[PDB]
Protein backbone atom coordinates (compact mmCIF):
# COMPACT_ATOMS: atom_id res chain seq x y z
CA UNK A 1 0.00 0.00 0.00
CA UNK A 2 1.87 3.90 -2.35
CA UNK A 3 4.65 0.86 -2.46
CA UNK A 4 3.09 -3.23 -2.18
CA UNK A 5 1.18 -3.48 -0.01
CA UNK B 1 -31.95 44.36 13.01
CA UNK B 2 -29.48 41.89 13.24
CA UNK B 3 -26.29 41.18 15.14
CA UNK B 4 -23.73 43.90 15.45
CA UNK B 5 -20.94 43.72 12.88
CA UNK B 6 -17.22 42.94 13.70
CA UNK B 7 -13.88 43.41 13.31
CA UNK B 8 -10.61 41.68 13.55
CA UNK B 9 -8.07 44.08 15.29
CA UNK B 10 -4.85 42.76 13.63
CA UNK B 11 -4.31 42.14 10.38
CA UNK B 12 -7.70 42.70 9.16
CA UNK B 13 -6.87 43.33 5.72
CA UNK B 14 -4.08 40.93 4.78
CA UNK B 15 -6.03 39.07 2.70
CA UNK B 16 -8.01 41.58 0.59
CA UNK B 17 -4.42 42.95 -0.45
CA UNK B 18 -3.67 39.82 -1.41
CA UNK B 19 -3.57 38.49 -5.03
CA UNK B 20 -6.74 36.54 -5.44
CA UNK B 21 -4.45 33.36 -5.93
CA UNK B 22 -3.10 33.46 -2.07
CA UNK B 23 -6.64 32.49 -0.50
CA UNK B 24 -8.87 31.41 -3.60
CA UNK B 25 -8.03 27.59 -2.45
CA UNK B 26 -10.89 26.52 -5.11
CA UNK B 27 -8.46 27.60 -8.66
CA UNK B 28 -5.75 25.66 -6.33
CA UNK B 29 -3.79 23.75 -8.81
CA UNK B 30 -2.48 20.52 -6.81
CA UNK B 31 1.27 19.76 -7.41
CA UNK B 32 1.13 15.50 -7.18
CA UNK B 33 4.19 13.96 -6.46
CA UNK B 34 4.92 9.62 -6.82
CA UNK B 35 2.71 7.70 -4.50
CA UNK B 36 4.92 5.32 -5.37
CA UNK B 37 8.01 7.01 -3.19
CA UNK B 38 6.31 5.83 -0.26
CA UNK B 39 5.12 2.46 1.50
CA UNK B 40 2.34 3.11 4.40
CA UNK B 41 3.99 1.00 7.63
CA UNK B 42 0.92 1.36 10.35
CA UNK B 43 -1.85 3.36 11.45
CA UNK B 44 -1.29 5.94 14.02
CA UNK B 45 -4.86 7.32 14.78
CA UNK B 46 -8.12 8.26 13.20
CA UNK B 47 -10.34 11.47 12.19
CA UNK B 48 -13.87 11.64 11.25
CA UNK B 49 -12.22 12.45 8.06
CA UNK B 50 -8.72 10.93 7.89
CA UNK B 51 -6.56 8.47 8.32
CA UNK B 52 -3.20 8.95 9.71
CA UNK B 53 -0.36 6.54 8.75
CA UNK B 54 3.28 5.82 9.70
CA UNK B 55 5.36 5.46 6.26
CA UNK B 56 8.76 5.35 4.99
CA UNK B 57 10.36 7.27 1.80
CA UNK B 58 11.94 4.66 0.06
CA UNK B 59 14.05 6.98 -2.02
CA UNK B 60 15.55 8.26 0.60
CA UNK B 61 14.59 5.97 3.74
CA UNK B 62 13.23 8.86 5.89
CA UNK B 63 10.76 8.25 7.73
CA UNK B 64 7.06 10.42 7.06
CA UNK B 65 3.20 10.94 8.16
CA UNK B 66 0.82 9.95 5.70
CA UNK B 67 -2.68 11.80 6.06
CA UNK B 68 -5.77 10.08 3.64
CA UNK B 69 -7.93 12.92 3.15
CA UNK B 70 -11.65 12.73 2.77
CA UNK B 71 -13.87 15.43 4.02
CA UNK B 72 -17.15 14.94 2.43
CA UNK B 73 -16.97 18.60 1.25
CA UNK B 74 -14.48 18.10 -2.04
CA UNK B 75 -13.53 22.06 -1.41
CA UNK B 76 -11.80 21.24 2.00
CA UNK B 77 -8.99 19.08 0.88
CA UNK B 78 -7.68 22.14 -1.89
CA UNK B 79 -8.38 24.65 1.59
CA UNK B 80 -5.77 22.28 3.48
CA UNK B 81 -3.00 21.73 0.98
CA UNK B 82 -3.19 26.06 0.22
CA UNK B 83 -3.26 26.97 3.65
CA UNK B 84 -0.38 24.41 4.86
CA UNK B 85 1.72 25.85 1.34
CA UNK B 86 1.01 29.45 2.31
CA UNK B 87 2.37 28.83 5.83
CA UNK B 88 5.32 26.39 4.99
CA UNK B 89 8.47 27.19 6.85
CA UNK B 90 6.83 29.63 9.53
CA UNK B 91 7.79 29.26 12.79
CA UNK B 92 6.09 25.76 14.29
CA UNK B 93 4.10 25.14 11.37
CA UNK B 94 3.74 21.36 10.30
CA UNK B 95 5.48 21.00 7.08
CA UNK B 96 3.82 20.05 4.25
CA UNK B 97 6.64 17.69 2.47
CA UNK B 98 4.15 15.99 -0.52
CA UNK B 99 0.98 15.28 -2.00
CA UNK B 100 -0.12 12.18 -3.42
CA UNK B 101 -3.10 9.83 -4.04
CA UNK B 102 -3.91 6.49 -3.02
CA UNK B 103 -3.36 4.48 -6.67
CA UNK B 104 -6.31 2.19 -5.19
CA UNK B 105 -8.98 4.86 -3.99
CA UNK B 106 -7.20 7.74 -5.52
CA UNK B 107 -8.02 9.56 -2.62
CA UNK B 108 -5.31 12.37 -1.64
CA UNK B 109 -3.05 12.13 0.90
CA UNK B 110 -0.56 14.33 2.76
CA UNK B 111 2.89 14.07 3.38
CA UNK B 112 4.07 15.54 6.81
CA UNK B 113 8.00 15.02 7.73
CA UNK B 114 7.78 13.46 10.14
CA UNK B 115 7.66 14.55 13.75
CA UNK B 116 7.45 11.74 16.84
CA UNK B 117 3.33 10.70 17.27
CA UNK B 118 3.27 12.17 21.08
CA UNK B 119 1.25 15.29 21.42
CA UNK B 120 1.16 17.91 24.11
CA UNK B 121 -2.32 16.24 26.05
CA UNK B 122 0.05 13.20 27.14
CA UNK B 123 2.95 15.52 27.97
CA UNK B 124 1.19 18.69 29.99
CA UNK B 125 0.53 16.37 32.98
CA UNK B 126 4.17 16.08 34.10
CA UNK B 127 6.14 19.38 32.88
CA UNK B 128 7.48 21.84 35.36
CA UNK B 129 6.22 25.55 35.23
CA UNK B 130 9.49 26.52 33.26
CA UNK B 131 8.17 23.97 30.74
CA UNK B 132 4.50 25.20 29.97
CA UNK B 133 5.75 28.21 29.51
CA UNK B 134 8.57 27.60 26.91
CA UNK B 135 6.18 25.30 25.15
CA UNK B 136 3.11 27.95 25.78
CA UNK B 137 5.31 30.67 24.38
CA UNK B 138 5.97 27.77 21.36
CA UNK B 139 2.36 27.89 20.04
CA UNK B 140 2.34 31.42 20.39
CA UNK B 141 5.04 32.03 17.75
CA UNK B 142 2.83 29.78 15.66
CA UNK B 143 -0.45 31.74 16.14
CA UNK B 144 0.79 35.16 15.48
CA UNK B 145 2.61 34.20 12.18
CA UNK B 146 -0.28 31.81 10.60
CA UNK B 147 -2.55 35.00 12.14
CA UNK B 148 -0.01 37.29 10.21
CA UNK B 149 -0.47 35.38 7.38
CA UNK B 150 -4.40 35.77 6.97
CA UNK B 151 -5.50 32.31 8.34
CA UNK B 152 -7.41 31.00 11.57
CA UNK B 153 -6.26 27.74 12.86
CA UNK B 154 -10.01 26.95 14.72
CA UNK B 155 -9.34 23.95 16.01
CA UNK B 156 -6.47 24.84 18.20
CA UNK B 157 -6.42 22.25 21.44
CA UNK B 158 -3.75 19.85 22.89
CA UNK B 159 -4.33 16.75 20.53
CA UNK B 160 -2.81 19.13 17.84
CA UNK B 161 0.33 20.44 19.50
CA UNK B 162 3.17 17.71 18.89
CA UNK B 163 5.89 18.10 21.11
CA UNK B 164 9.32 15.96 20.72
CA UNK B 165 10.36 17.26 23.83
CA UNK B 166 13.91 15.34 23.98
CA UNK B 167 14.74 18.02 21.35
CA UNK B 168 12.27 20.98 22.81
CA UNK B 169 10.30 21.39 19.37
CA UNK B 170 7.15 21.71 19.04
CA UNK B 171 4.75 22.17 15.71
CA UNK B 172 1.11 22.84 15.21
CA UNK B 173 -0.42 20.45 13.01
CA UNK B 174 -4.28 19.42 11.58
CA UNK B 175 -4.90 22.70 9.88
CA UNK B 176 -8.33 21.08 8.23
CA UNK B 177 -10.62 23.31 9.92
CA UNK B 178 -8.01 26.23 9.21
CA UNK B 179 -10.00 29.23 7.09
CA UNK B 180 -8.92 32.34 5.80
CA UNK B 181 -10.00 35.85 7.53
CA UNK B 182 -12.17 38.34 5.50
CA UNK B 183 -13.39 41.24 7.08
CA UNK B 184 -17.26 40.76 7.65
CA UNK B 185 -17.28 36.93 6.47
CA UNK B 186 -19.83 35.21 8.25
CA UNK B 187 -18.14 31.58 9.14
CA UNK B 188 -19.28 28.35 10.21
CA UNK B 189 -19.84 27.95 14.20
CA UNK B 190 -19.89 24.27 14.41
CA UNK B 191 -16.01 24.03 14.29
CA UNK B 192 -13.17 23.35 17.04
CA UNK B 193 -14.11 20.80 19.66
CA UNK B 194 -16.73 21.29 22.70
CA UNK B 195 -13.75 21.47 25.31
CA UNK B 196 -12.00 24.63 23.64
CA UNK B 197 -14.95 26.18 21.59
CA UNK B 198 -15.55 30.18 22.46
CA UNK B 199 -18.50 32.03 23.45
CA UNK B 200 -18.80 33.16 20.05
CA UNK B 201 -19.41 30.16 18.64
CA UNK B 202 -22.04 28.75 21.30
CA UNK B 203 -24.12 31.68 21.23
CA UNK B 204 -23.62 31.48 17.57
CA UNK B 205 -21.94 34.60 16.82
CA UNK B 206 -20.58 34.34 13.09
CA UNK B 207 -18.73 37.06 12.19
CA UNK B 208 -15.22 35.49 14.18
CA UNK B 209 -11.96 36.13 13.91
CA UNK B 210 -8.00 35.14 15.31
CA UNK B 211 -9.48 35.75 18.67
CA UNK B 212 -11.20 32.25 18.33
CA UNK B 213 -7.62 30.77 18.92
CA UNK B 214 -6.78 33.26 22.07
CA UNK B 215 -9.74 31.52 23.73
CA UNK B 216 -8.70 28.20 23.05
CA UNK B 217 -5.13 28.46 23.95
CA UNK B 218 -6.91 29.95 27.27
CA UNK B 219 -8.60 27.08 27.46
CA UNK B 220 -5.05 24.82 27.36
CA UNK B 221 -3.34 27.27 29.70
CA UNK B 222 -6.51 26.72 32.12
CA UNK B 223 -6.21 22.92 31.88
CA UNK B 224 -2.55 23.04 32.49
CA UNK B 225 -1.90 24.83 35.17
CA UNK B 226 -4.59 24.04 37.19
CA UNK B 227 -4.17 20.60 36.74
CA UNK B 228 -8.30 19.92 35.60
CA UNK B 229 -8.57 18.76 31.89
CA UNK B 230 -11.20 19.72 30.04
CA UNK B 231 -11.19 23.20 32.30
CA UNK B 232 -14.83 24.05 31.40
CA UNK B 233 -16.26 20.50 30.78
CA UNK B 234 -19.70 20.42 29.50
CA UNK B 235 -21.97 17.61 28.13
CA UNK B 236 -23.31 19.48 25.37
CA UNK B 237 -23.04 22.68 23.59
CA UNK B 238 -25.62 24.57 25.59
CA UNK B 239 -24.20 23.26 28.94
CA UNK B 240 -20.77 23.76 27.56
CA UNK B 241 -21.59 27.74 27.71
CA UNK B 242 -23.16 27.43 31.43
CA UNK B 243 -19.51 25.98 32.47
CA UNK B 244 -18.30 29.25 31.13
CA UNK B 245 -20.35 31.33 32.76
CA UNK B 246 -20.00 29.49 36.23
CA UNK B 247 -16.34 31.01 36.44
CA UNK B 248 -16.28 34.08 33.89
CA UNK B 249 -19.94 35.02 35.54
CA UNK B 250 -22.82 35.82 33.83
CA UNK B 251 -22.77 39.65 33.82
CA UNK B 252 -19.91 40.06 31.64
CA UNK B 253 -21.73 37.35 29.60
CA UNK B 254 -25.08 39.44 28.86
CA UNK B 255 -22.94 42.68 28.64
CA UNK B 256 -21.03 41.02 25.63
CA UNK B 257 -24.71 39.66 24.31
CA UNK B 258 -25.91 43.07 24.48
CA UNK B 259 -23.13 44.92 22.80
CA UNK B 260 -23.23 42.66 19.72
CA UNK B 261 -27.13 42.24 19.41
CA UNK B 262 -26.70 38.32 19.39
CA UNK B 263 -30.21 36.54 19.84
CA UNK B 264 -29.28 33.82 22.45
CA UNK B 265 -31.29 30.53 21.72
CA UNK B 266 -33.74 29.38 24.14
CA UNK B 267 -32.72 26.38 24.69
CA UNK B 268 -30.23 28.73 27.14
CA UNK B 269 -33.21 30.36 29.17
CA UNK B 270 -33.86 27.75 31.75
CA UNK B 271 -29.92 26.86 32.46
CA UNK B 272 -28.18 29.79 32.95
CA UNK B 273 -29.55 31.70 35.53
CA UNK B 274 -27.03 34.23 37.26
CA UNK B 275 -23.57 33.78 38.40
CA UNK B 276 -20.46 35.72 40.18
CA UNK B 277 -17.53 35.76 38.92
CA UNK B 278 -14.88 33.15 40.35
CA UNK B 279 -12.11 34.76 41.08
CA UNK B 280 -9.00 32.69 39.53
CA UNK B 281 -7.51 31.68 42.87
CA UNK B 282 -10.25 29.26 43.79
CA UNK B 283 -8.92 26.51 41.37
CA UNK B 284 -5.35 26.53 42.97
CA UNK B 285 -4.64 23.73 45.48
CA UNK B 286 -1.85 22.06 46.82
CA UNK B 287 -1.51 19.93 43.56
CA UNK B 288 -1.18 22.54 41.04
CA UNK B 289 0.14 25.51 43.02
CA UNK B 290 3.62 25.04 41.89
CA UNK B 291 2.24 25.36 38.52
CA UNK B 292 0.40 29.22 39.62
CA UNK B 293 1.85 32.46 39.68
CA UNK B 294 0.24 36.48 39.60
CA UNK B 295 1.83 36.41 36.24
CA UNK B 296 -0.26 32.81 35.16
CA UNK B 297 -3.41 34.31 36.58
CA UNK B 298 -3.32 37.61 35.10
CA UNK B 299 -2.05 36.20 31.35
CA UNK B 300 -5.41 33.88 31.80
CA UNK B 301 -7.44 36.63 32.47
CA UNK B 302 -6.57 38.41 29.67
CA UNK B 303 -7.08 35.15 27.43
CA UNK B 304 -10.62 34.05 28.69
CA UNK B 305 -12.81 36.83 27.94
CA UNK B 306 -16.45 36.62 26.45
CA UNK B 307 -15.73 39.74 23.91
CA UNK B 308 -13.66 38.24 21.45
CA UNK B 309 -11.77 41.96 20.51
CA UNK B 310 -11.19 42.45 24.45
CA UNK B 311 -8.87 39.04 24.10
CA UNK B 312 -5.17 39.26 23.76
CA UNK B 313 -3.26 38.75 20.43
CA UNK B 314 -1.03 36.61 19.74
CA UNK B 315 1.41 39.28 19.64
CA UNK B 316 0.14 41.52 22.59
CA UNK B 317 0.23 38.00 24.52
CA UNK B 318 4.11 37.31 23.68
CA UNK B 319 4.94 40.75 25.48
CA UNK B 320 3.32 39.39 28.68
CA UNK B 321 5.36 39.33 32.01
CA UNK B 322 4.29 35.38 32.27
CA UNK B 323 6.85 34.56 29.43
CA UNK B 324 9.82 37.47 30.81
CA UNK B 325 12.23 34.67 32.01
CA UNK B 326 11.41 32.44 28.42
CA UNK B 327 11.75 35.44 26.58
CA UNK B 328 15.06 36.57 28.24
CA UNK B 329 16.48 32.62 28.32
CA UNK B 330 16.12 32.61 24.71
CA UNK B 331 18.11 35.24 23.85
O1 LIG C 1 -1.48 18.02 10.09
C1 LIG C 1 -1.79 16.88 10.51
O2 LIG C 1 -2.95 16.40 10.56
C2 LIG C 1 -0.69 15.96 11.06
C3 LIG C 1 0.66 16.27 11.00
C4 LIG C 1 1.60 15.38 11.52
C5 LIG C 1 1.16 14.20 12.10
N1 LIG C 1 -0.13 13.87 12.18
C6 LIG C 1 -1.01 14.73 11.66
NA1 LIG D 1 -10.67 20.66 -2.97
Amino acid sequence: AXMVP
Amino acid sequence: SGPVPSRARVYTDVNTHRPREYWDYESHVVEWGNQDDYQLVRKLGRGKYSEVFEAINITNNEKVVVKILKPVKKKKIKREIKILENLRGGPNIITLADIVKDPVSRTPALVFEHVNNTDFKQLYQTLTDYDIRFYMYEILKALDYCHSMGIMHRDVKPHNVMIDHEHRKLRLIDWGLAEFYHPGQEYNVRVASRYFKGPELLVDYQMYDYSLDMWSLGCMLASMIFRKEPFFHGHDNYDQLVRIAKVLGTEDLYDYIDKYNIELDPRFNDILGRHSRKRWERFVHSENQHLVSPEALDFLDKLLRYDHQSRLTAREAMEHPYFYTVVKDQA
